[PDB]
């Protein structure tokens, strides 16, 4: 009502919507370094 | 054990026949799982 607005607002997604209105998917990957041995490592090359 | 920020666990399965739980038979202990978790450890409690 008056002086009372919903905390959440929806979005309008349609195929005919503009590029700014076009839906986008976003992923964030965060790196941390504590006083612990590394448990996530990249691939290590191996020769025959 | 807890060395260099690693939690090492050993185990061994051995049959017994005598009433006394810890017998004179000597058997080695084989490693089971090592854990690279860096946490200060000074107290432990068993569970039932």
């Amino acid at each position: 009502g008056f002086n009372c607005y919903f905390p959440l607002q929806s979005y309008g997604f349609q195929p005919t919507n503009g590029v700014g209105y076009q839906p986008y998917r976003v992923v964030v990957l965060s790196f941390e370094l504590l006083h612990a041995p590394a448990t996530v490592c990249g691939p290590k090359k191996s020769t025959n | 054990k807890n060395i260099d920020g690693y939690f090492k666990i050993y185990s061994k399965h051995t049959p017994i026949n005598l009433v006394r739980d810890l017998p004179q038979g000597f058997s080695a202990l084989e490693p089971l799982v090592d854990l690279p978790i860096g946490i200060n450890i000074t107290r432990f409690q068993t569970l039932l």
